[PDB]
RNA sequence: GCAGUCAAGCGUUCAUAGCGACAUUGCUUUUUGAUUCUUCGAUGUCGGCUCUUCCUAUCAUACCGAAGCAGAAUUCGGUAAGCGUUGGAUUGUUCACCCACUAAUAGGGAACGUGAGCUGGGUUUAGACCGUCGUGAGACAGGUUAGUUUUACCCUACUGAU
RNA sequence: CUCUUAAGGUAGCCAAAUGCCUCGUCAUCUAAUUAGUGACGCGCAUGAAUGGAUUAACGAGAUUCCCACUGUCCCUAUCUA
C-alpha cells in the first residue's frame, strides 16, 4: 500500500546542502513509516527490500531523468513483484507516463498457461508485454528520449541488455548480487537507455512462510533450509522428481499420516545425497544442508519448473 | 556422577569409551548415540574415559529425527556388551550396547525402553525402572 | 480432559502439553542468563566496530553483519537456539541498535514454544587504539 | 611480568570489603632489545611424544581470618608446594581458539630440560610450479609439492647381580 | 576534453599451487574445524599459445570426508624363530 520512497520535487535553484538535507530526512520519514506498518501486521513478517540512502537515490536521479520506466519481472512469479506504488510513481509529473510493464522469461510458459495468464494481465487492466528475452499477441519479437531498465536482480536483465544491442555492458552474476552502479547505453542514437542497480520491492505477503526463495534470497548463503525443502517438495510431484533424477527415492515407507502422498523433503534431500555420496563428519549420513543448495539452484535455474497461477487460488496449472 | 542418581553403583567393568557409538534403546526417534564423555570419570593422562552400565553420559544423536541431532544431550546406558562381574559371582553380557536419552535430572525423554535393561542400571535410576520393560 | 496442576484451572488437550499457557507465560522462562543491555565500540573516522577480541568487520550502520558480530557476542542465544533475528528501527543519533530475538527453548518435557524478547545494543565512543598507535611515530618497517 | 608506596575519584554523602589517577621505589631471566665476551679444525637447529626432579608468584584440596558474609553461593587475604592439575575438533605450530568432563583443568625452571631417546609435520641444500621484481643469470625473510636423521662394546652415573 | 612515449586487463577465473592484511566474510559439514567444499571480489601481485576457461579416461601426484576394517590408541599382555 505504502512500499516506496517518495521525492517531491527539485525546484531548479540553488543549494547542495539543503538539497541533499531534505533528501535524507524525507528518506528516513518512509522508514518511521514502514515500523509503523510493522507493528500492525502481527509482530513477525516484513516485507523484503532495502533502506539505505545511496541505491535509492541512484533511482531518485534516473526516474525523471528517463521520466518513462520499463519493467523486467520473471514469469514465474510476476504477479507479486508489480509492486502498487512503482506505476503509481510514474504519475507525478503530469506527463506521458503509463509504463507499459514488461514481463520477461516468458518461455516457460506454454500456450494452455500464455492465455490464461493473459487473461488476468487484460481484465484488472494493467500493463503488460510477454517476451521471452491488445488480445492480439502470443509473444514480442526481438525486432518488437531515454528508457528506465528497472528491475530487481537475477531477472536475466543484464541477458535482456546482451539481447537488443550486443554490446554486453553490464556484468551478469548467478548470485543476484553485482548489479549497482547504473551504465547508461547509448543506441539508436536518438533515443537513451539509462540503468537502475538491483532493487527488490515491499510485497507485503509471503515473507517468512515464503514463496521467495526462487529470485530473492542467497541460496549459497542460508540458514534455514526445510522452508524451502518443504516448498520445492509440495509442487513437482514425485513421478517427474524421479524422472528428472532417475534416483528411486520412495514408496511410502513410513505408513502414518504425517506424509501420506506428495513425499516431504526429509526423505528427499536424504534421498539425493545417498545417492551423490555426500557424507557427513563422523557418521555416514547424507547431509540435507548439502543436498538443499544442488536442489535450490537447479530448481530456481528453470529446470525444476513451476510457475503459480494468476493470482485466483486454483488447483494446478502446470502438467508435466 | 550423582546427577539425579539413586545410590552408589559397584564398579561394572568399562565397556564403552568416548567415541563409541551405541544403539538408542527407547522410543525418543533416535537411532544411535555417539558418546563424547562420561559424567564424573577421573582424569588420567591419555587415558580416554569409558562409561559402564548405568553411567550418565553427555552424547550426540548421529541418525534420526533430524529434531535431535547436532546438539549435546545426556544418556545413561542401560546395556554394553563387556563382561562384567555381579558380587554374586555370575558373569554376564549383552549382545549390544545401548543407551537411553534423558534429562540432566535423569528423567527419561522417550516412552519406552526395547529390549533388556540391566539390573545396575535399573535400580540406580527409578526411572528407567518406569520405562522398561524387561530388566536382565 | 485434564487440570492444569500449577494453578488447577484450565482443562488443556492430550496433543502434548504441560502446565497453562499464563502458568509457563509467568512462571517457566526460557530467556533466562542474558543481559538486555549490551555495549559496543567504535571509530568516528574509519567507523570500525568490533568484538574485543578480534579485528574490525568493516561494515556500516544498519546492515547484515551486525546480526552476526551481536550473535558472536557471548550471550545465551547460542545454545538456545535461534529464528528471525530481524532488525528494528532506532533514531541514527539516539545511538541504539534494537534487535528482536525469537528462541524455541525446551520446556519440562518435550514442548517446544515460541517466545519473543528484546535486547538493547547500545554503542559507546571509542578511537580504535590500533589507529591511534599508528599515528604516532614509532618504529617504521 | 609481579610486589609495596602516597590512592584524585568510583564503589548508594560509605579515602581502602574490592578497584582505579599523576608520578614514584624496586625485583626476578621464567621474555622484547643492546653490545660481541665464550664455541667458526662443527656444543646436532622448532614443535610434539616419553620421563624425572625442583620453585611459588596457590587453580583445586586442608586449616584460618575479613566483607553491602541471614542461610546458600561468592569475593579478598594468611599459613601452605604434601598431593593432583584431563579427554578432544583445526593448525607443524610454541601461542591461540572453541567442545566436554572435572575438585581443578595454576604459572614456571632444569644448555629457552630432553634427537648415539624417538619422530621429521616446520625450517634449511640440490628437483619443480605460481605471483611480484630484474634486460638477464637470478631474488623473495611470499605461497605449494617431493626431499638418506649415523656409532656405545669404553669411563662415570643409574638400575639390578656376584 | 584529455594526461604521459602506444593501449588502458576484453571473455573468463579466484583467498586458486598465485591474496600482504588473513585463522578475509557468509553458509555448510562437526559436540567442537587456522582444515575441506560452495559462494563473494578495486584481485599486495588473476588473465587469454609468457596460452584463459572447461573437461571423460588415466596417476606409486597433492588434499577433505564417509563405509568396511583393524593393537594406531584406551592399555597393554602372551607366543614362536
Ligand atoms: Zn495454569
Ligand atoms: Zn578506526
Amino acid at each position: 500500500d505504502l512500499i516506496v520512497p517518495r521525492r517531491p520535487e527539485w525546484n531548479e535553484g540553488m543549494s547542495k546542502f539543503q538539497l541533499d538535507r531534505q533528501e535524507k530526512e524525507a528518506f528516513l520519514e518512509w522508514r518511521r513509516k514502514l515500523a509503523h506498518l510493522q507493528e500492525s501486521n502481527e509482530d513477525l513478517l516484513l516485507t523484503p527490500f532495502e533502506r539505505n540512502i545511496e541505491v535509492w537515490k541512484q533511482l531518485w536521479r534516473v526516474v525523471e531523468r528517463s521520466d518513462l520506466v520499463v519493467q523486467i519481472v520473471d514469469a514465474r512469479n510476476p504477479l507479486l513483484f508489480r509492486s502498487v506504488d512503482l506505476e503509481r510513481y510514474v504519475k507525478e509529473s503530469d506527463d506521458r507516463k503509463a509504463n507499459l510493464l514488461l514481463v520477461n522469461k516468458a518461455d516457460l510458459l506454454t500456450k494452455k498457461q500464455r492465455i490464461a495468464w493473459a487473461k488476468y494481465f487484460i481484465s484488472k487492466n494493467i500493463s503488460f508485454t510477454f517476451y521471452s528475452a491488445v488480445m492480439e499477441k502470443v509473444k514480442i519479437l526481438s525486432i518488437d528520449i531515454n528508457i528506465g531498465l528497472v528491475g530487481y536482480p537475477n531477472v536475466g536483465k543484464s541477458s535482456t541488455i546482451n539481447s537488443l544491442v550486443g554490446a554486453k555492458k553490464v556484468s551478469v552474476s548467478s548470485t543476484p548480487g553485482k548489479t549497482k552502479h547504473f551504465q547508461t547505453i547509448k543506441l539508436s542514437d536518438s533515443v537513451m537507455l539509462c540503468d537502475c542497480p538491483g532493487l527488490v520491492f515491499p510485497n507485503f505477503a509471503y515473507n517468512k512462510g515464503e514463496l521467495v526463495c526462487n529470485g530473492v534470497l542467497p541460496i549459497d548463503q542460508l540458514r534455514d533450509y526445510i522452508g524451502p525443502a518443504g516448498l520445492v517438495a509440495e509442487r513437482i510431484p514425485k513421478y517427474y522428481i524421479e524422472a528428472i533424477y532417475g534416483i528411486h527415492i520412495q514408496t511410502k515407507s513410513r505408513d502414518e499420516g504425517g506424509n501420506g502422498d506428495i513425499p516431504t523433503a526429509q526423505e528427499l534431500l536424504v534421498a539425493y545425497a545417498r545417492a551423490r555420496g555426500y557424507m557427513t563428519q563422523g557418521y555416514g549420513s547424507a547431509d540435507e544442508p548439502r543436498a538443499s543448495r544442488y536442489i535450490l539452484k537447479d530448481y530456481v535455474n528453470g529446470k525444476l519448473l513451476y510457475v503459480n497461477p494468476p493470482p485466483h487460488l486454483e488447483d494446478d496449472t502446470p502438467y508435466t | 556422577s550423582g546427577n539425579g542418581a539413586q545410590g552408589t553403583k559397584f564398579r561394572i567393568s568399562l565397556g564403552l569409551p568416548v567415541g563409541a557409538i551405541m544403539n538408542c534403546a527407547d522410543n525418543s526417534g533416535a537411532r544411535n548415540l555417539y558418546i563424547i564423555a562420561v559424567k564424573g570419570s577421573g582424569s588420567r593422562l591419555n587415558r580416554l574415559p569409558a562409561a559402564s552400565l548405568g553411567d550418565m553420559v553427555m552424547a550426540t544423536v548421529k541418525k534420526g529425527k533430524p529434531e535431535l541431532r547436532k546438539k549435546v544431550m545426556p544418556a545413561i546406558v542401560v546395556r554394553q556388551a563387556k563382561s562384567w562381574r555381579r558380587r554374586d559371582g555370575v558373569f554376564l553380557y549383552f549382545e549390544d550396547n545401548a543407551g537411553v536419552i534423558a534429562n540432566p535430572k535423569g528423567e527419561m525423554k522417550g516412552s519406552a525402553i526395547t529390549g533388556p535393561v540391566g539390573k545396575e542400571c535399573a535400580d540406580l535410576w527409578p526411572r528407567v525402572a518406569s520405562n522398561s520393560g524387561v530388566v536382565v | 480432559t485434564l487440570l492444569c496442576c500449577n494453578c488447577g484451572t484450565p482443562i488443556d488437550g492430550s496433543t502434548g502439553l504441560v502446565m497453562c499457557y499464563d502458568c509457563i507465560k509467568l512462571t517457566v522462562d526460557i530467556t533466562q542468563g542474558i543481559p538486555r543491555e549490551a555495549n559496543i565500540s567504535f571509530c568516528r573516522n574509519c567507523e570500525r566496530f568490533l568484538q574485543p577480541p578480534g579485528q574490525w568487520i568493516r561494515a556500516e550502520l544498519e546492515s547484515r553483519e551486525l546480526l552476526a558480530i551481536c550473535l558472536r557476542r557471548l550471550k545465551g542465544l547460542t545454545k538456545v537456539r535461534l529464528v528471525d533475528a530481524s532488525f528494528i528501527w532506532t533514531e541514527p543519533h539516539s545511538r541504539r541498535i534494537r534487535i528482536k530475538l525469537t528462541v524455541q527453548g525446551e520446556a519440562m518435557t518435550n514442548t517446544i514454544i515460541q517466545q519473543t524478547f528484546e535486547v538493547e545494543y547500545i554503542v559507546i565512543a571509542m578511537q580504535c587504539p590500533d589507529c591511534a598507535r599508528s599515528y604516532t611515530t614509532n618504529t617504521w618497517r
